[PDB]
């Protein structure tokens, strides 16, 4: 997006991210810089450690064997893949995952985890990763040249709007991976085709003024409420409470049986 | 944190009002008080050491079964010697911070909030905390302005613990 | 809140250690600065209207959108909360100028006020052109040598500079 | 309810106003009214003057910031509030003001006063606040959204001890808790200690003997030990309060406020006496049987 | 009623807790000031009687309209400068009492609450009364520390007035 | 809630008079007395827990009947709340001494604390004796000549006596 | 909230100028219809109860998924909830007809009712079918001609339809 929200959301570098092409004749740094690329965003950003390097899939694309998507591919379907984002990991989170790293984007739908839940089911880890590298959406945007980036912040062609709003949801920042098994954040949101409020970066924080308490740091609960007192006028709620009443408002909340969704410093 | 002037900025804020004269004249008694706050704290952090070593040694000697009584809560061992010198030196070094801050603050928030649940927890005697404030009160050589200061936050500590 | 002192030994506390001597030494100067700062707080409180009411009539005569019918300044109530807000800006500034850092400043004014802005439509640009029309006023305010006893006040006039540069970046 | 004595007492006002509720995505009409309820009822019914109004507090409760109940915390702990009713009143005063202003109630118990008291003394005069606001009463009755209010009719968990206490606390409409007869002084100190009840005098409007308030001591005890025996042959003894005796003069007249039984067969020559010593009778109760 | 005094004990009392160190430092900048702040209520006062004078007449001079228009809220009249006479010198001696307090207080309790109201309702501009605490400002003759807690009071006034 | 200075400005504007020179010298002479006032408050503070704790001690073994079982000091909250309003009693008179006014002691801690005993059956005579336990032991520590600069105090520990006695008539 | 008079102000002062002639005509034309649209308002309002509870009866009988054990109008708690929220749309949907604008409605019903409704399980679809059956009573309620001098309703008939099929939109 533009400067104007996209330092209040913290996606600057990712707007100002340009596409990386392996082009033909291509020299060593570029291709270092391509497999390093695709390290950062297919493995969603970790410490990659050197013994966890794919030597023989990065031959071949160095040696013009392979193309990038081919080794996208690799990585996608090696067992350092499998056990940072498959084998302890729900389902669900794990092809949000495979949505973030392999397509750039968030789920849309619950058809979505609908599918490659099947998928997995009948034909396995591999099948169901293929599903997303083989894919139309995979092919306008990356082709077999181009690492796959992150696009949930822009509007995409046959794109669901819920997408720019979820994707703030599976990209938390720069400086942040897809490090802790974990549970997906979009669980409720995808299976009754809701749109969670967007706190991302500077957008979380709240005006404090004299009514927070001693230490001036305010928390935004995000709650399920239903009628259990006074009367509830709408399910969703949001309480902004002072530190020195978090503890009262979690247990008062607590007690008149509502879910709690989300607690964020505000 | 308790301090003059955040505490100034804080009524003041509560009523919506800029600062008055009354504001001023707590930045003014602060500035007379901090000199002698800021050279309390270099002597108690230059004597901190030897502070923290006499006033153990001062509880030690006052209740002599914590030496030699086996227990987790006790110092009996290097494993709670350990412990104790280091409660001491914490206790030593936020009363070298309330110099600093020219308030309790420091003690407020970093170590009375809360200390009375830590010694029922564990065990441990407020008495011999109270023993070793006051070794430090005793030793510390301090005069005057600074003497004064650096009494008020050991007898404030002194007091909250009993 | 933080004020100049407490913040030192809140980043002691965290690393556990007594203040250096430098650090004492540091708080020593600013403590050697405290009459000046006092004056200059003492200043900007006794021409905060003036400081007010200049900044807002100059914002509004070089940017008369603000003011026109439909502009987020037209109507006494958006009026009234603008100069307000130019009040509120300029008080948590001498709250940060009193106490020596901006903690006050930006944990019970600047944090979500820019949220509070773009929510409202308010434009944070012309706010922050209206707080830097605050910020000069002020800064001559302080660095006025009349009726005051002569002295270099070069860094508590930086130092305020910064809160009113601090207050501008957060609402922009 | 209270029906036929709502404009005796000063419940009436109260009996058609409705609670002020902020609604998500209130318009500003609502603010302000959420904001002019507050001030009357957590403040006392004091006029509030301009330089007195928590200009910050307003804001945020009007971008949505912070809710009802956060706004009346603020109010509640604002400088503004304790000058009216902390700085220059005995704490169990400060208890009976703040049950009165953040819960509509009076104190019910002793009880009540041992954990506020307790609570401040331990903890300040903020986490006190805090207590009233985040108290389990307040969620049921208030909420979050909805302006604390004078609760004068009759609830879930009352006791009738409290309705009788809410009109030594409750002074009439165009009354203001720091303009009573007491003044500073705890109205139920004494009640709430011994677990007793005064009758109810109603306000100044309404109520001729409304100014009637017993002394420190030499009070006329409520029920009638003793029966009908000091009075001869008698049917049943009334407790009469008279307030405003002053015709004979002193030292005739040393007390204008006293409280006598009487018995039913001299309640007539009760009533010219009191006329014939220009009084007037706050409240008649049935004494014995 | 702000003053260092009455707004340190307020603090420590709406804790609930001993006045500490910080409390004390309040008193000592109290204390710094309270000299200068006696010999200037003193200055004022004795030179009050012109100080109003030459205040109002300054307000005349100003605004000459004051002095010409017939109306309750003018100056025309007899009456109507002994009411502005009058009203300077409320504003005068509560400076003084702010002088002798320490604080805003008696200018926040007897003159600025409520005083728009007034304004409002008597038909009175405060830009009358902002030349009226210039003039004193300009003609006080103070120095020093006098000076300047006693223009720091005359621009509160001005402040609440504009 | 009035301190010294207060004081008299509130009796002066009251009389619409500007105060005379002969009360701003009793002023002048009240500030004179102000670092051994604010001595006095810091010794009372400094042994706070100590005054409280040794005159319940002395009071409970003088009047055993307070602590028997079935005493109005018996059962531990009992005991708890008699030690807190020792310290109360304690707090306030350090309040009225720092002020230099007993406005804040008889508005906050007196008035009402006689009603209160009677109606409990706390026993207000015992409550008195305590209180003036409390004085004698806060009295001598403010008189105590070691690690002060020497001086005529006599003035001040009269003052505090005052209070002492003041809080003792009040309850008893 | 609006009405038709207020949302035509609104506009006008945003774009800052006077109400012209076609606007202060198209409101007068209002006027004329106001005494059919109090009509309308009452006429619901009198046959409120039988226009909610009969359509709860047609909702269960062509939805009986909704009141079989485990449905989301099983039990009593749930059906009164169910009921009250008819209730709730009819009448907001009355005061949308009486203020002659949408806002009431929106602002104070349908805004955030989509997201209650999903977040707690209530079937949306099943609350904009008994919406539908509520409109088509009230408006046969409307547009009955007895006992009323006959005229045209059809503009606030029509008016009447869209707050209805605005609340049925906004549950599902
Ligand atoms: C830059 C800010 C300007 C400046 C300041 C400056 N001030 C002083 C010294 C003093 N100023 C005060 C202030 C006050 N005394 C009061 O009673 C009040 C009201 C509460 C105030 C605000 C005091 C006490 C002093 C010290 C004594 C004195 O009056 O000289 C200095 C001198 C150095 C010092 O810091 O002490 C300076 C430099 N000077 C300029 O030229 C700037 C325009
Ligand atoms: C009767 C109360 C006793 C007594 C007191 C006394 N004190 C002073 C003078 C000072 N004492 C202080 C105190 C403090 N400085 C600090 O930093 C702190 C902590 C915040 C305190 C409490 C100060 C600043 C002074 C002035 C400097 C000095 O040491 O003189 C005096 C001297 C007269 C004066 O008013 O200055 C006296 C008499 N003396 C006794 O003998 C009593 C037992
Ligand atoms: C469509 C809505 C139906 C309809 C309406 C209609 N009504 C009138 C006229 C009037 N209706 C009233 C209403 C009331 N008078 C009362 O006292 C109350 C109770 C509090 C009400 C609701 C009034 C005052 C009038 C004017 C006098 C009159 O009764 O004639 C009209 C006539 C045109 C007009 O707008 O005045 C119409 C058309 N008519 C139908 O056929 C629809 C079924
Ligand atoms: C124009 C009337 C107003 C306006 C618009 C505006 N929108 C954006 C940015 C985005 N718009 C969308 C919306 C969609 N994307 C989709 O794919 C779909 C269809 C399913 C929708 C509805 C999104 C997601 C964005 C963000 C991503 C992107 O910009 O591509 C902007 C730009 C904001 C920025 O800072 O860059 C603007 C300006 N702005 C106004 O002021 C008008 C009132
Ligand atoms: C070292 C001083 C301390 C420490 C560090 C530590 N960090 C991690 C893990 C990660 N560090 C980062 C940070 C970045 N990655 C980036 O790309 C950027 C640039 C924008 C930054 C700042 C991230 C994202 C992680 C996540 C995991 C990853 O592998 O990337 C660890 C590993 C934790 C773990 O293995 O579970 C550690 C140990 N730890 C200490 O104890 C030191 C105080
Ligand atoms: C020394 C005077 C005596 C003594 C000490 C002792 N202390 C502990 C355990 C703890 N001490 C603390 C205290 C603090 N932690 C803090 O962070 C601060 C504030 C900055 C303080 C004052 C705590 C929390 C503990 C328990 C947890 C921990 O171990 O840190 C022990 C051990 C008790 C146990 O059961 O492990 C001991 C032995 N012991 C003596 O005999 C001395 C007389
Ligand atoms: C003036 C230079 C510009 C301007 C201002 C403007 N602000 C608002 C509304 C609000 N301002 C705040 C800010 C605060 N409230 C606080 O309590 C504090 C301290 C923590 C701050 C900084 C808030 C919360 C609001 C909203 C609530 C309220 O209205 O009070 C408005 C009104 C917007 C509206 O539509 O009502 C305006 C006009 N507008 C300009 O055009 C100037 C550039
Ligand atoms: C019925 C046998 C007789 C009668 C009764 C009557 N009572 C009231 C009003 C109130 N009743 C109470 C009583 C209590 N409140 C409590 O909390 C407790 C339990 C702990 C009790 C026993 C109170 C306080 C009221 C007034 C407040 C309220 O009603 O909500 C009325 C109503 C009087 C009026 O409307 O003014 C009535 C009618 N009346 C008879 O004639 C019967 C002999
Ligand atoms: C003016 C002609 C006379 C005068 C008045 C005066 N009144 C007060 C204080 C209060 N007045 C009221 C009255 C009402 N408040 C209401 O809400 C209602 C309507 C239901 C009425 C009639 C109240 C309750 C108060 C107390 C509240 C407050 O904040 O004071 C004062 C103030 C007294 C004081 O400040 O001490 C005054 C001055 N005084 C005169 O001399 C005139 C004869
Ligand atoms: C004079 C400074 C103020 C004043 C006085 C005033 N008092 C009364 C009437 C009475 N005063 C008393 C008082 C007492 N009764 C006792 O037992 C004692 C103690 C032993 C006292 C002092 C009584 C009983 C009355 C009523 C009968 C009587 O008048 O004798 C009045 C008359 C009030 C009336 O309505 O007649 C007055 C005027 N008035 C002021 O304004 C002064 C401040
Ligand atoms: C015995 C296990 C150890 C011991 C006892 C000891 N206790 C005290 C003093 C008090 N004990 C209490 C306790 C209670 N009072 C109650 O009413 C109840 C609840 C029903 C309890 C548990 C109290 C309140 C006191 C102080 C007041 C009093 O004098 O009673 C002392 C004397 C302490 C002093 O300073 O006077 C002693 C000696 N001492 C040991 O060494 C044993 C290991
Ligand atoms: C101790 C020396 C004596 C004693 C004390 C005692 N007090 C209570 C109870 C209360 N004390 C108070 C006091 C205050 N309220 C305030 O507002 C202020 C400060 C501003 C004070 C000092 C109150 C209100 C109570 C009631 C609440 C409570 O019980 O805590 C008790 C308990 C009485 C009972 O029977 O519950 C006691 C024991 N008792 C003695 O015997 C000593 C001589
Ligand atoms: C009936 C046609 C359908 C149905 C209804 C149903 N609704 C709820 C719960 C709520 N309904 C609302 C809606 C409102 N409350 C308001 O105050 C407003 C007006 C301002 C509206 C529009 C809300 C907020 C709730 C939640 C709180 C509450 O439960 O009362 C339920 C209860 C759900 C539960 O289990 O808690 C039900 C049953 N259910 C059906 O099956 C019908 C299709």
């Amino acid at each position: 997006t533009s400067l104007v929200s996209a330092q209040r959301l913290g996606i600057v570098a990712v707007d100002e991210a340009i596409p990386l092409e392996l082009r033909s004749r291509s020299t060593e740094e570029e291709v270092d810089a391509v497999i390093l690329a695709v390290y950062r965003q297919v493995l969603g950003n970790d410490h990659l450690m050197s013994q966890e390097r794919l030597t023989s899939a990065e031959s071949l694309l160095r040696g013009r064997e392979i193309s990038v998507r081919d080794f996208v591919r690799a990585v996608a379907l090696s067992e350092v893949y499998r056990q940072k984002f498959f084998h302890s990991n729900p389902q669900n989170r794990f092809i949000e995952l495979n949505y973030k790293h392999l397509l750039g984007r968030a789920p849309y739908d619950q058809s979505e985890i609908a599918f490659h839940t099947d998928l997995y089911h009948q034909g396995g880890y591999e099948a169901e990763i293929n599903s997303y590298i083989d894919s139309v959406e995979y092919t306008e945007n990356f082709g077999d040249w181009v690492v796959p980036y992150f696009r949930g912040f822009a509007t995409q062609r046959n794109q669901k709007t819920v997408g720019f709003s979820r994707s703030f949801q599976v990209y938390r920042g720069y400086a942040t991976s897809d490090r802790s098994g974990s549970r997906s954040r979009l669980t409720r949101e995808l299976a009754r085709n809701t749109a969670s409020p967007v706190y991302a970066g500077s957008t979380a924080e709240s005006l404090r003024g004299t009514s927070a308490g001693s230490r001036n740091q305010m928390y935004r609960l995000q709650v399920i409420q239903g009628a259990a007192g006074t009367r509830v006028r709408r399910g969703k709620a949001e309480y902004l409470v002072s530190y020195d009443n978090l503890s009262a408002k979690l247990q008062q909340i607590n007690r008149q049986g509502d879910t709690v969704t989300m607690i964020s410093l505000a | 944190m308790k301090t003059p002037l955040t505490e100034a900025v804080s009524t003041a804020d509560s009523q919506g009002r800029f600062l008055s004269s009354t504001e001023l004249q707590i930045a003014f008694g602060r500035l007379r008080q901090a000199n002698a706050g800021l050279q309390a704290a270099k002597a108690l952090t230059d004597n901190a050491q030897s502070l923290v070593n006499g006033a153990a040694q001062a509880v030690y000697n006052k209740f002599p079964y914590t030496t030699q009584t086996q227990g987790n809560n006790f110092a009996a061992d290097q494993r709670g010697k350990d412990k104790c010198a280091r409660d001491i030196g914490y206790y030593l070094r936020i009363v070298t911070y309330c110099l600093v801050a020219g308030g309790t603050g420091p003690l407020d928030e970093y170590l009375i909030a809360g200390i009375d649940e830590i010694n029922r927890t564990f065990d441990l005697s407020p008495s011999w905390y109270v023993e070793a404030l006051k070794y430090i009160k005793a030793n510390h050589g301090l005069s005057g302005d600074a003497r004064d200061e650096a009494n008020s936050y050991l007898d404030y500590a002194i007091n909250a613990l009993s | 809140m933080f004020d100049v002192f407490t913040r030192v030994v809140s980043q002691a506390d965290a690393r556990g250690e007594y203040l250096s001597g430098s650090q004492l030494d540091a708080l020593s100067a600013t403590v050697a600065e405290g009459n000046k700062r006092i004056d200059s707080v003492n200043r900007i409180t006794g021409n905060a209207s003036a400081i007010v009411s200049n900044a807002a009539r100059a914002l509004f005569a070089e940017q008369p959108q603000l003011i026109q019918p439909g502009g987020n300044a037209y109507t006494s109530r958006r009026m009234a909360a603008c100069l307000r807000d130019m009040e509120i800006i300029l008080r948590y500034v001498t709250y940060a100028t009193f106490t020596g850092d901006a903690s006050v400043l930006e944990d019970r004014c600047l944090n979500g006020l820019r949220e509070t802005y773009v929510a409202l439509g308010v434009p944070g640009a012309s706010v922050a052109a209206g707080v830097q029309k605050m910020k000069e006023a002020a800064l001559d305010i302080v660095n006025d040598p009349n009726g005051i006893t002569r002295g270099d006040c070069s860094a508590i006039v930086a130092e305020i500079a910064g809160y009113f540069d601090r207050a501008a970046a957060a609402v922009a | 309810a209270i029906t036929t004595a709502a404009s005796r007492l000063g419940v009436a006002p109260y009996n058609e106003s409705r609670p002020v509720e902020l609604r998500p995505d209130f318009s500003l009409d609502d603010a302000k009214m959420v904001i002019r309820a507050v001030y009357r009822q957590v403040l006392g019914n004091d006029y509030i003057m301009d330089s007195e109004r928590l200009k910050g507090a307003e804001s945020l409760l009007t971008n949505g910031s912070i809710s009802v109940r956060e706004f009346v915390r603020t109010v509640a702990k604002s400088e503004l509030y304790k000058k009216k009713f902390l700085y220059n009143n005995f704490q169990t005063r400060v208890i009976e003001l703040n049950y009165k202003h953040l819960l509509g109630r009076a104190p019910f118990s002793e009880d009540e006063v041992i954990f506020h008291l307790d609570l401040y003394e331990n903890q300040g005069f903020d986490a006190d606040i805090d207590s009233y606001i985040d108290s389990v009463e307040y969620q049921e009755n208030f909420g979050e959204n909805i302006v604390p209010y004078y609760r004068f009719n009759n609830q879930v968990g009352d006791r009738t001890v409290g309705f009788t206490r809410m009109f030594r606390l409750y002074r009439g409409y165009a009354n203001s808790d720091r303009s009573q007869l007491e003044r500073s002084s705890s109205r139920l100190a004494t009640e709430l200690g011994q677990n007793t009840v005064s009758a109810i005098v109603g306000p100044s409007g309404s109520n001729a003997g409304w100014a009637y308030r017993p002394s420190r001591a030499g009070n006329t005890p409520a029920k009638a030990l003793g029966g009908t025996v000091p009075f001869g042959q008698a049917s049943k003894l009334f407790r009469v309060e008279i307030t405003a005796i002053s015709a004979p003069g002193y030292p005739k007249v040393r007390r204008s406020n006293k409280a006598v039984i009487v018995p039913f067969e001299q309640l007539n020559q009760t009533l010219q006496q009191i006329n014939r010593l220009g009084g007037k009778v706050a409240s008649i109760t049935p004494a014995s049987l």
